[PDB]
């Protein structure tokens, strides 16, 4: 029987300083015993001083970075530039990932 | 579907359907709702061009929405009865997922609602009708009475009246009713609703319905004797 | 007097639309015959270029429905390729279903039945077309079955249709009055094709070249139209007779 | 009356007036012709230029269907490209049918049955356009001309829009002077010619040539346009014969 | 007859056109915004003596940040509140934050439109919406069925709407206080309401960053009508 | 588009009225006359045949009298076609009732979704009205015998005698001459006879020309009894009554 | 006259009147300039107000990082094809990776606006627009108008007295064209352009719009004290 | 849920439904009443899975309540019970039926006689002297077919009922935490408060 | 696109009047001659066959149809019409009953489903009535021999005789005189035969008489032997040579 979901591996790390914060992420990407790549990144700029990773399932975590990234986009153009606040991006990924609740991303996201 | 705007705007700014249909609201028969200190009392007028009528069976013009809270109207007799079945279901639908019986203001606003929806929906006409709602909020003693009309706006009103010669009833009540001091009984209150109604009717046997309103669920219709009796009561007065 | 714009009675229970569409049947000025041999069904038609940048063998008003039905249409070309294209699918339609060939009469009686919900249904207009259905059924032989925009459609021993159908009826009445049968006498399709094109000549009272003529011929198992060197070999062996 | 009022009515003649209504709008419309040759076709169009603030070469009219068919057309140029979409719609679901590409007389059918579908109903407005179309498939070159009311027929030579009976006149005398036949050289060459010369009928603005063609052996059977050398070979010849 | 989306020769919707004849029939609203808050009145215009003025509600609230007020046929504007109002609280569920007064402004106008042969009619109400956000500040818009809406200083809607307007011209500036935007607002709903101007027929309300939106009382309004009245007499 | 065409058939007019209701009415007016009597003991329906002709099958024929269930049947006044669609669907509408509560349906609830549908027409899908009135005879055991009436307004009201078709107005007087309270079925039924005897635009009564119909207690025991009269059950009534 | 009830209907002379009057909403809009070099496309318009206590009505719209329009005419017509757009670029930004080239947009929108003019029930988009931006092949210009006709310019105008810009950028062609890698002088010559088309009011500081897109340039609007310096 | 019982006697129908309420190894709640009144002379008491038994118990309670309203008028019992047993009839070859079983226990005001209905989640229906659903009936019914009589009072029918519980309570494994008891009779519904 | 007109095409006027149903009887009252008696062994229905042309087969052309093995029905009015509710009536009395029952329907309920489907085109949103009245000849176990007419409003009604179309009135006072209770199956044809020649004009023969029976079952036209209760249908169509030998003892 064909199974949706795979494992790319990798992990990633956030730590929020005083007037900083950091996102780290290794750059392999395996399936199974095997390499895929030694450098594919999956921490990513997102625009209005935010970054994202969603590590697990590569394939679930590019479309949930994909779509966040777009979900910027639109609230640039529907809000008057407004920037879209940490807490405020927080909330719709909450959304984006629940809308998925019975067909889940497979992933841990870390903003 | 049938999807034709059969409600819109003239050059004017009319919707002269709307207003067509206040027009079928003032050919029908009249009727008064009259809030006193402890109480509400509609009254109905009812034509006495059908005689051989069977009164047992006939549709009653007061209609009961739930156990506290009534719905009188004047207009197109058939289209009240859609109206009334939508707040009916509306009522008991409230008591199921608010577990507490309607407002008369949230039952009134919904019925506007439905009124409204029909003078901007394709395909449809709106209400040839207007409505007087009146009762009690659940566990309160504040009498409430408001009223509807076929555009979907609606108010609260001390008393008002509807239908046919609405207008000669309404400057009967506008000086015999003080905002300062309501008909403090129930019988003050059935009296002024009955007199304001001897107006406009003609005779006072089988054409004048009373039907009265008090606090926790207390909702009665007077018989034929007890309306008489009033009648009998205010014309031996009149004679002065 | 919306009643002549769409598909309802008029006063007088007339379809003032079904009447109109019957009068652009002959905006082409175009008038066909059909008639019946003992083996065969021969159908001919006017071809009438007048453009000289038109190409000629892409202008036709005889259609193959299928392997063995043919269809010959008076009216604008529109409505003739749509009536076509319907008619095709539904002979294949019903070969597929059914497991046996459409008979010619089965179809007609098809899109006479389409043509009536025009006629009755407001949306849809009435196709501005008269359809002749040619073949050699199975069962029922040489046959000829004709349908127009009222949704009528009868089978016939012969027939014409055009503006100058009147002239073409009578010519064809008076020689099934001599001959005293329902068919043309004939062993062969070829001399079936020459007694129509000889009743045309002389109904019109006009001379054929090979390109002035379309002819449609239905045996059994096929229908097929004829090019114009068929026809050009058709029109001499008449000239020498 | 008021038979002319609503589409797909019949008047008491047996005519539907708002398709003849149609006409009119495509009679207004720039010049577009099309030429049949030896192994393929040739298209060719007027584009006015309005201002000289139109950029040169770069607002194209001719528009190609799958990669064997040109079409071009006069009249509403945005019920055009609805057309043209439409077309390469049917195209595409032939192809992935029967996986051969739409043959020329198929693809015109296709077209045909869609511009009738137009004239049926009285909720559609029809085509403000005549569509000059064809190119190169199996059983070799063909052209077409399809009209607002559904019709089409083959063609030798033909044309369409305010120019169209000069043009019509000018197409005539080639198909009388070529029996043989007409190369697709020469084809592109006297495109621009009956372009210049339909000119005639609508020269307070000076106007923009464009060309394209589909031929077996210049081509190789695709829809290709002419440009550089080539067009401006066409253009000088063009030049030389109105002088 | 024709068609309800048809333009008229001059390059305009009949039906919208014919709706803003509608709202000039209705009741005056007048809103003022300021740098210490946004005041929005309204005429309530009662039919009758014996209707029970108090539940005339033309003035409403959408969100705490975000008031509301109407003119014209007021019974329209309840499912474009009732939009607003779920507008406003959805944003709130996918976002965490208040919406941008402009962004609901907008989302509301976007329902105007849609009619045709949606709705059979356009709306026949204009809506005054006021409010306050943390980007752009105090702000007041003016929403019509045309689907359009305009920012204002100070805006006046309704059957004294072109007489108030011109005399908003002359008395807004950029420094006006609440109080004096409070008295402003009464002064012109005096001059053209038809009946005289009291707490019963009259209605006022503000919005405030700190406070948020609140329909004034009557007893308030009351002592805003007598401290107005005064100062006109006292020069 | 299509609006050109479009007769709006549920709108008002400048007064008020709705002009297909008030049409239909008139086209109702020229149909038979259907009478009921509503008595102590029981219900008299009777019925006008439209001019009979001397061919027409007598004994086979249903025109004005149907039956909806074994306690209610309906007299019919208008267009018999649109008649037959409302008839099924109210005998529908009883049988759904029956299976729901295991009871015979109230005759009012009946009569108010029927009234219902009609009103539907009247106020959305741009289609016309039934032509059709409905005289409601029937029983059940909260309010025993009852006499309605609805009409294609979908406006419906209770009587104790009425009458709906041509000739109104002359029927209603002369029932409101002769009814009482106290009145027995075989009275009703020769006040039924007598009303159509003199509003007729007949010569002359006749049995071929008529349907008849009771609703009586006069089976065996607190049971009703549907009785819908034969053609020589006709004719040996009115011989009975001496109007022929 | 008897042939403007709605868009389904041609006159006799082969003409759709429900599309030429929503053509004369774009006449009684506000000015609007579009023109372009070859490194830069800029964008001008002159925003109109109810009256001096009201804002005044934003023209110019952004689509992409790339691409925007400005409009004249129904606002809300406008909002709904700019949308239209952004969904258009956005598409071909996230299936193929690619921005969406200035001429399909154009091809897109005169499809969408067609459809609106061949069916019984809608109406005409009541908009005209002047779409710029820098893609693959360097800068563009479109004008959008509602019939559906789509045509790339080196410089346009629309609206209100758009008569007056457009026989200027008609004179100017040779000398705006060649202002490459200058953005500050190619607003300055649309700002001349636009001026053109002024009667009794001039370019203030709250009534001036001015977007710019090009080589090393994201789509951009200016506003307020921004445009103060081309005055 | 779990025990509900159901008596008709000579004058009214008595009905016994337990009180806990339990999920996982937790009493949650010792008070429950498992039942709702349908009309001033209907009872339905109800058993079976979590959320359903509540869900279907209101939804039946809002019609009934609706007819009342509409016709001015009480259903009888039967009406009552046939209309259950419909929509249960109805749920069983729904997407996610109702797994619930009710008692109807009603007096009929035109025939002066009380009646107890037994439905069970498939709508089977059955009218009987006494009734009970789930595990109890295995008790009861044996119980009663002994000690029941036709003629019985109210009075001598409660403790007719007190034998059941205090066979449930010695013999039923898991603590149900005592009954709630209600009477149906010509003068409507009323609870005894002391069991 | 798409069927825009989902409104009534027929409505009431100000008389009360429904003119599209008026107009369809005119469009009857224009249509060629046709009849039914009932005998009380039987019943004749019959009509002209008026051909279009002598070109024309009038044979493929068939006005009396049969709707089951023991119902026939002819018409008077638009032939495309009628044509079309053959077609429903005999898909009608399979869906909505013989499939259901296992037996064909009777009469009265065959005749009650046509009407309701011409009632529909007289009130259904974007349609004209049909131009047609039927005369529906049948047998039934129950009921016996019956003839019922249908109008383009859906209203029916049972005769002993009639006739509808162009002739009706003459043809009705006809049939009156003729008309007894004790009428045999062979006197009825003999008498529809009489009636008819009344209203045709030109040719009466065989081949323009288009005549069928509802009588006694015919076991020959079974087609199959072996089950004793299936004994043949009642519906049989006269032959040409059949008219033609009445037409001699005339
Ligand atoms: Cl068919
Ligand atoms: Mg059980």
């Amino acid at each position: 029987q064909f199974n949706p979901y795979g494992d790319n591996g990798g992990t990633i790390l956030g730590i929020a300083g005083e007037d900083f914060a950091v996102l780290a992420g290794d750059t392999r990407n395996i399936t199974d015993y095997s390499i895929n790549s030694r450098y594919e990144p999956k921490v990513f700029d997102c625009g209005d001083n935010i970054v994202m990773s969603a590590n697990g399932f590569a394939a679930d975590g590019d479309a949930l970075v994909k779509r966040f990234k777009n979900s910027v986009k639109w609230y640039h153009f529907d809000h008057n530039d407004k920037k879209l606040s940490i807490n405020s991006a927080a909330r719709n990924i909450q959304h984006l990932l629940y809308g998925k609740r019975f067909f889940p991303y497979y992933v841990h996201t870390i903003i | 579907g049938y999807d034709r705007a059969l409600s819109i705007f003239s050059p004017d700014g009319h919707i002269f359907q709307v207003e067509y249909a206040l027009e079928a609201v003032k050919r029908g028969t009249c009727a008064v709702g009259v809030k006193g200190k402890n109480c509400v009392v509609l009254g109905c007028e009812r034509r006495s061009t059908l005689k051989l009528q069977d009164t047992r069976i006939t549709p009653s013009k007061v209609s009961k929405i739930d156990s506290h809270v009534v719905l009188s109207f004047s207009g197109l007799n058939a289209d009240s009865r859609i109206l009334i079945e939508k707040a009916r279901v509306e009522a008991q639908s409230h008591r199921l997922t608010l577990e507490d019986p309607v407002t008369v203001e949230y039952l009134t606003r919904y019925v506007a609602g439905v009124q409204q929806r029909y003078t901007q929906s394709g395909g449809v006409r709106p209400f040839g009708v207007s409505t007087l709602i009146a009762g009690f909020d659940p566990r309160d003693d504040e009498p409430k009475l408001y009223q509807t009309e076929p555009s979907g706006i609606y108010s609260s009103w001390s008393a008002q009246t509807i239908g046919r010669n609405s207008k000669t009833v309404r400057e009967f009540l506008e000086k015999n009713y003080d905002r300062k001091e309501p008909p403090a009984t129930v019988e003050e209150c059935v009296k002024l609703t009955v007199r304001s109604l001897l107006e406009v009717v003609q005779t006072g046997a089988k054409n004048i319905e009373i039907t009265v309103v008090k606090p926790d669920s207390d909702i009665v219709a007077l018989s034929s004797e007890e309306i008489n009796q009033y009648v009998t009561q205010i014309e031996q007065e009149k004679q002065e | 007097g919306y009643d002549r714009h769409i598909t309802i009675f008029s006063p007088e229970g007339r379809l003032y639309q079904v009447e109109y569409a019957f009068k652009a049947t002959n905006q082409t000025n175009i008038n066909s015959l059909a008639v019946r041999g003992k083996d065969c069904t021969v159908v001919i038609s006017q071809k009438k270029v007048p453009d000289k940048l038109l190409d000629p063998t892409t202008v036709s008003y005889i259609f193959c429905i299928s392997r063995t039905i043919g269809m010959v249409v008076n009216g604008p070309i529109p409505d003739a390729r749509n009536a076509a294209l319907r008619a095709k699918a539904e002979a294949a339609e019903f070969r597929y279903k059914y497991g046996y060939d459409m008979p010619c009469d089965v179809l007609a009686k098809r899109m006479a039945n389409l043509s009536q919900i025009y006629t009755q249904r407001a949306y849809m207009r009435p196709l501005g077309v008269i359809l002749t259905f040619v073949s050699v059924d199975e069962e029922l032989g040489p046959s000829i079955y004709k349908t127009d925009p009222a949704g009528y459609y009868v089978g016939y021993k012969a027939t014409a249709t055009g503006p100058k159908q009147q002239e073409i009826t009578t010519n064809l009445e008076n020689h099934f009055k001599k001959s005293k049968i329902d068919h043309i006498n004939e062993e062969s399709w070829e001399k079936v094709v020459e007694f129509a094109i000889t009743h045309m000549i002389d109904a019109l009272g006009t001379e054929f070249s090979k390109n002035d003529l379309e002819v449609g011929v239905a045996t059994k198992d096929k229908f097929f139209t004829l090019s114009a060197e068929n026809i050009e070999e058709r029109l001499v062996a008449i000239a020498e007779q | 009356t008021g038979y002319d009022l609503s589409n797909s009515v019949f008047s008491p003649d047996g005519r539907n007036f708002q398709v003849e209504y149609a006409v009119k709008a495509v009679e207004n419309g720039t010049t577009s012709i099309g030429i049949k040759c030896n192994d393929g076709v040739v298209f060719a169009v007027e584009k006015l230029i309005t201002s000289k603030l139109l950029v040169p070469q770069k607002n194209v009219k001719i528009q190609v269907v799958d990669r064997h068919i040109g079409c071009v057309y006069s009249g509403l140029i945005p019920d055009g490209r609805h057309l043209v979409n439409r077309g390469r719609e049917e195209a595409a679901s032939f192809k992935k049918l029967y996986k051969t590409p739409i043959p020329i007389p198929a693809f015109a059918d296709r077209l045909g049955q869609y511009v009738q579908a137009h004239t049926l109903y009285n909720s559609v407005r029809p085509f403000g356009v005549s569509t000059i179309f064809g190119g190169v498939d199996k059983n070799g070159a063909h052209l077409y001309m399809l009209e607002p009311s559904g019709s089409y027929w083959g063609y030798k030579g033909a044309a369409t829009g305010k120019g169209r009976q000069s043009a019509k006149a000018e197409l005539e005398k080639l198909v009388d002077h070529h029996p043989e036949g007409l190369s697709a050289r020469e084809a592109v060459k006297q495109a621009a010619k009956i372009i210049y010369l339909a000119h005639e009928d609508n020269k307070e603005k000076d106007f923009e040539l464009e060309i394209s063609w589909c031929s077996l052996s210049e081509t190789n059977g695709l829809h290709k346009f002419v440009k550089g050398d080539l067009l401006q070979e066409a253009i000088d010849f063009a030049q030389k014969e109105i002088n | 007859d024709r068609g309800v989306s048809t333009f008229s020769p001059e390059g305009r919707l009949f039906q919208v056109e014919y709706s803003l004849e509608a709202i000039k029939l209705g009741s005056t609203a007048i809103g003022i915004a300021t740098k210490e808050g946004v005041v929005l009145g309204v005429e309530k215009r009662a039919t009758s003596p014996l209707l029970e003025s108090d539940s005339i509600e033309k003035i409403v609230e959408i969100d705490r940040h975000i008031g509301c007020a109407m003119s014209g046929l007021t019974a329209d504007a309840r499912s474009m509140i009732e939009h607003a109002r779920t507008a406003a609280v959805t944003h709130n569920l996918y976002y965490d934050e208040d919406i941008n007064v402009e962004s609901l402004t907008q989302s509301v106008c976007d329902l105007a439109l849609r009619f045709g042969e949606l709705m059979s009619r356009p709306f026949g109400v204009a809506l005054l919406i006021a409010g306050h956000d943390a980007d752009d500040g105090y702000q007041l818009f003016h929403a019509e069925p045309s689907g359009t809406f305009y920012r204002y200083n100070a805006k006046a809607i309704g059957s004294g709407s072109e007489g108030a307007q011109a005399e908003l011209l002359n008395e807004w500036h950029s420094s006006l206080t609440l109080k004096e935007a409070e008295l402003l607002v009464l002064k012109i709903l005096k001059q053209v309401m038809e009946e005289k101007l009291d707490e019963n027929n009259a209605q006022l309300s503000c919005i405030t960053k700190q406070d948020g939106f609140k329909i004034y009382d009557n007893e308030k309004t009351a002592e805003l009508i007598k401290e107005l009245k005064e100062k006109e007499a006292a020069e | 588009g299509s609006r050109r065409y479009d007769s709006r058939t549920t709108i008002f007019s400048p007064e008020g009225r709705l002009y297909q209701v008030e049409y239909a009415l008139e086209s109702i007016s020229h149909a038979g006359t259907a009478i009921g009597i509503m008595a102590s003991d029981g219900i008299v329906l009777a019925a006008e045949r439209k001019v009979t002709s001397t061919l027409l099958e007598q004994d086979t024929s249903t025109e004005k009298l149907y039956k909806l269930n074994d306690k209610i049947a309906v007299a019919v006044a208008g267009l018999t076609a649109d008649a037959e669609i409302l008839i099924n669907t109210a005998r529908i509408h009883a049988q759904n009732y029956l299976k729901t509560y295991n009871e015979d349906i109230p005759v009012e609830i009946l009569v108010r979704r029927l009234s219902d549908i009609k009103q539907g027409y009247t106020q959305h899908g741009g289609l016309r009205p039934f032509g059709v009135s409905f005289i409601y005879a029937g029983y059940d055991d909260r309010y025993g015998y009852q006499l309605y009436t609805s009409n294609p307004s979908g406006n419906y009201t209770g009587w104790k005698a009425i009458s709906v078709g041509a000739n109104t107005s002359a029927a209603q007087t002369l029932l409101q001459m002769d009814y009482k309270d106290d009145m027995k079925v075989d009275d009703a039924i020769e006040l039924a006879l007598k009303t159509l005897s003199k509003t007729t635009d007949s010569s002359a009564l006749t049995y071929d020309r008529l349907e008849f119909a009771t609703i009586r207690k006069g089976a065996n025991d607190g049971e009703v009894y549907q009785k819908i009269f034969k053609p020589q059950e006709i004719k040996d009534i009115l011989v009975k009554t001496g109007i022929t | 006259n008897n042939y403007d009830g709605d868009t389904v209907t041609f006159s006799p002379t082969g003409r759709l009147f429900q599309v030429e009057y929503a053509l004369e909403a774009i006449k009684q809009g506000s000015v609007t300039v579009g023109l372009r070099s070859n490194t830069h496309a800029v964008l001008v318009a002159l925003k109109r107000n109810a009256d001096e206590l009201s804002s005044y009505q934003k023209k110019i719209i952004k689509c992409d990082e790339h691409m925007g329009l400005s409009l004249a005419g129904l606002a809300p017509d406008a909002r709904v094809l700019s949308n239209y757009l952004r969904q258009q670029c956005n598409y071909s930004s996230l299936v193929f990776n690619r921005k969406l080239a200035v001429e399909r947009a154009g091809h897109l929108l005169c499809d969408k606006a067609q459809k609106n003019t061949q069916s019984y029930g809608g109406r005409p988009y009541g908009v005209g627009l002047l779409i710029i931006g820098y893609d693959k092949s360097g800068a563009h210009l479109l004008e959008f108008q509602p019939s559906g006709n789509v045509t790339e310019l080196y410089g346009t105008a629309i609206g209100a007295r758009s008569q007056g810009a457009k026989t200027y950028l008609e004179r100017t062609l040779d000398t705006f064209i060649k202002i490459d890698g200058n953005p500050d002088e190619l607003i300055k010559a649309g700002v001349e352009a636009i001026s053109q088309s002024l009667r009794d009011e001039s370019l203030t500081v709250d009534n001036l719009s001015i977007a710019i897109v090009g080589k090393d340039t994201p789509f951009t609007i200016y506003d307020g004290e921004a445009v103060a310096k081309y005055i | 849920m779990d025990i509900i019982l159901g008596i008709r006697v000579q004058d009214s129908v008595i009905l016994a439904s337990s009180k806990a309420v339990t999920r996982g190894i937790s009493v949650l709640k010792d008070s429950d009443d498992k039942t709702r009144q349908l009309s001033p002379h209907t009872l339905m008491s109800f058993a079976g899975e979590a959320g359903d038994t509540v869900q279907f118990a209101e939804y039946i309670q809002a019609n009934i309540q609706l007819y009342s309203i509409r016709e001015d008028y009480e259903l009888s019992p039967q009406a009552v019970s046939s209309f259950v047993r419909q929509e249960l009839a109805k749920s069983i070859r729904s997407r996610r039926p109702y797994q619930v079983n009710v008692l109807i226990g009603g007096y009929d005001k035109k025939k002066n006689k009380p009646e107890l209905y037994q439905i069970d989640y498939l709508g089977t229906k059955v009218e009987l002297p006494y009734g009970a659903h789930g595990y109890s009936g295995f008790y009861t019914f044996s119980l009663l077919d002994h000690h029941y009589r036709p003629d019985m009072t109210t009075e001598e029918g409660l403790d007719l009922l007190k034998l059941c519980v205090q066979e449930l309570e010695k013999r039923m494994p898991m603590d149900f935490k005592g009954v709630i008891v209600k009477i149906v009779d010509k003068d409507g519904i009323r609870q005894v408060d002391d069991f | 696109m798409t069927d825009r007109y989902s409104f009534s095409l027929t409505t009431f006027s100000p008389s009360g009047k429904l003119g599209q149903i008026d107009y369809a009887l005119t469009a009857v009252k224009q249509g060629v001659t046709s009849l039914g008696i009932k005998a009380t062994n039987g019943v004749v229905i019959a009509t002209e066959k008026k051909s279009s042309s002598p070109l024309a087969m009038s044979e493929t052309l068939s006005k009396v149809s049969l709707l089951t093995p023991d119902i026939g029905a002819v018409y008077s009015g638009m032939g495309p019409d009628y044509r079309v509710l053959v077609d429903k009536s005999r898909k009608v009395a399979h869906t909505s009953y013989k499939r259901i029952y296992g037996e064909y329907p009777p009469t009265k309920l065959l005749v009650s489903e046509v009407a309701k489907i011409m009632q529909e085109a007289t009130q259904s949103g974007g349609v004209r009535p049909f131009g047609v009245s039927l005369l529906i000849a049948g047998h039934d176990e129950f009921n016996g021999f019956s003839l019922y007419q249908v109008d383009p409003s859906g209203s029916y009604f049972p005769w002993k005789a009639t006739a509808i179309g162009k002739g009706s009135v003459a043809a009705k006072t006809f049939l009156e005189k003729r008309w007894n209770d004790e009428l045999e199956l062979e006197d009825a044809i003999h008498i529809a035969l009489l009636t008819l020649k009344e209203s045709v004009e030109g040719e009466f023969n065989g081949d323009t008489i288009e005549l069928a029976i509802i009588g006694d079952e015919n076991p020959d036209l079974l087609g199959y032997t072996g089950i004793p209760t299936d004994k043949g249908p009642r519906f049989r169509k006269l032959t040409s040579q059949e008219i033609n030998d009445r037409l001699e003892a005339l």
